């Protein structure tokens, strides 16, 4: 005698943050699911960051360029936080190459069709020089969790960041117009990068949830 | 859950009158050392107590 | 930054020899990671020799403690600057106070 | 004059909100102090003395 | 366990446990659940959680 | 490696009697022991299907504070007792029960009659005393099929309905160890029950329930 969540609304206000409700919830199933929704969402989801970007000229991030502002470890922490979404690739290498005077932003990458750049506002660095010239070759792979750089000559590592969510939050509290009054609704309200579902953050998580129990059921 | 904070350290009500009477007590003790009445080292003992 | 400070950070990042304070206002001129060009206006030059200003930013260098020292630019292209405004944000600076 | 700082804000005056657990998921039965503090971080670290 | 110079533990328990031991044996005269019966600890643990 | 997680392979049972076991998985990912230990914990203790003694009726007893002539104890320490008796039920709804007793000695778990398809997992489970041999004593017990715990205040005698065939679960995560990996966890379940159901299929009862409801993401 135990009814069964659904997904009956979605709403998507922004490209970062988004709402979830799941509206048919007994008393008590909806602060654990929602718990364990928000440990599995906040614990580990696959996503794409930066690791390596390679600098032509550059030997170090201890260093500096003829022509840039920022520094090559402000260029490394700025590229650390790029979200970058990849559709059906392990590995990609993007390629940056940009000269002038001007802010140089992530629409500046000469990208194939494969990879999208889901925020182009995202400033790299800028070039106070109109001699100067970057060509940086900028490597996107795809892993689960926080992997640093401790665990060429030219080759820089930086320390990557699979984590698209950033902010979780559930609420649950008591139900519609339907007849049955000790139903609870919960509401999860998300706060991502842009580069995830969160339909299918929440089908991937209740998928882990499954398969983990699977142990228990086994026994 | 437990947490200090600026409203946990309470200020007793009749701290302010209490330091109004000490005050007085310094002033009329101070008035009847003007005149002559005690010596200082006496005057300094009642201030203490 | 500290949020919640004193008032006494500037006098600290100023008196002390860690940032970059300009000798002459004037104009910025070029702005690089290394160095910093700075335009004089008229006002301050000399009747003879006029010239312009250049500070050579010190990088990545090893202190008496073993730790690095660094200077990094704060200002822009085209920007007017005063007698007495820093230039450029040494080690524990940020844009003239202390941050530690 | 924290307390006007503080209702110029969606803040409390008392400066203690209800904080949930993250391992089980339960509130806390007092507001406990959130707010900011301004730390450092000294020249004693473990790697030069193990 | 004890001490050789007068014979006291040197086991006593620091702040953050007699904190909270002291948190957890109190009363207040009207609370949630107050003037039931229980048979035993295990129902309290129970109820509790 | 991106989708694929480690899978408990080390699962040793601790049999401390036939009621009280201790299950160890090992080993789990970083912070799986809490999500699991927490989400199992909640649905045993508030969400279990079950049948327990909900209203008794006594002709002699018309009020919850009065006191009864030929028992040793007065009548909240019968209820306590009454509280106790875990009782299995069959798919019957509910049924009800009468106790008669005229003599003296322990009033168990057997002198209660075999009226219906009802079985009592503890009949050595004492209820009251008699003192006096001209006394009696007939009560009208009536259980419940329900979920959960259920209060007095919530809702003649009151007794409260222990529905959760457990009575104690207390989990704790430990620390586990691989050649290649360290940060992991190990999670312990320690449960008891009240005799009517294994701990064991508890476990797996709490598992399928909590396993239902994802059925429409995964």
């Amino acid at each position: 005698e135990f009814l069964k969540p659904r997904l009956v609304d979605i709403e998507q206000v922004s490209s970062t943050h988004a709402k979830v409700t799941l509206e048919p919830l007994e008393r008590g199933f909806g602060h654990t699911l929602g718990n364990a929704l928000r440990r599995i969402l906040l614990s580990s989801m696959p996503g794409c960051a930066v690791t390596e970007v390679e600098i032509d000229g550059v030997l170090h991030e201890y260093s500096t360029k003829e022509g840039v502002q920022e520094d090559i470890l402000e260029i490394l922490l700025n590229l650390k936080g790029l979200a970058v979404r990849v559709q059906g690739k392990d590995e990609v290498i993007l390629t940056l190459n940009k000269s002038g005077i001007g802010p140089v932003t992530a629409a500046d990458i000469t990208h194939d069709g494969d990879v999208e750049i889901v925020k182009p506002q995202h400033v790299i660095c800028h070039l106070t020089d109109e001699n100067a010239s970057i060509s940086m070759r900028i490597k996107v792979q795809r892993g689960r969790g926080y992997v640093p750089a401790s665990t060429p000559i030219g080759r820089l590592l930086v320390d990557a960041c699979y984590s698209p969510v950033e902010r979780i939050a559930y609420n649950v509290e008591a139900a519609r117009v339907e007849q049955r009054t000790d139903l609870d609704k919960l509401v999860i309200e998300m706060e991502t990068n842009g580069t995830i579902d969160p339909e299918e953050a929440i089908r991937r998580a209740a998928t882990i949830l499954a398969e983990q129990l699977e142990a228990f059921v086994d026994l | 859950g437990a947490s200090v904070g600026i409203d946990d350290m309470v200020i007793p009500e009749k701290k302010h009158e209490i330091i109004s009477e000490a005050e007085a007590e310094v002033a009329e003790i101070q008035e009847q050392f003007q005149s002559g009445l005690v010596t200082a080292g006496e005057r300094y003992n009642k201030v203490i107590d | 930054k500290p949020l919640v400070g004193t008032g006494m950070e500037r006098a600290v990042a100023v008196d002390s020899g860690v940032t970059a304070v300009a000798k002459r206002g004037g104009v910025v001129q070029y702005v690089d990671a290394s160095r910093i060009v700075i335009k004089v206006n008229e006002d301050e030059m000399y009747p003879g020799e006029a010239g312009i200003d250049i500070y050579n930013l010190t990088k990545y260098t090893r202190s008496n403690q073993n730790t690095c020292i660094n200077q990094m630019p704060c200002v822009s292209l085209g920007e007017p600057v005063e007698r007495g405004d820093v230039l450029a944000d040494g080690p524990s600076t940020d844009l003239g106070e202390l941050a530690l | 004059e924290i307390k006007e700082l503080l209702k110029l804000g969606d803040l409390p005056t008392s400066g203690q909100i209800r904080l949930y657990d993250g391992r089980t998921g339960e509130q806390f039965e007092r507001p406990v102090t959130v707010g900011y503090m301004y730390m450092l971080k000294l020249n004693h670290l473990v790697d030069d003395k193990m | 366990i004890l001490s050789p110079a007068n014979g006291e533990p040197i086991i006593v328990p620091s702040q953050d446990v007699v904190l909270g031991l002291y948190y957890m044996t109190r009363d207040c005269v009207n609370a949630k659940g107050e003037g039931m019966v229980l048979t035993g600890p295990k129902e309290a643990e129970r109820l509790y959680r």
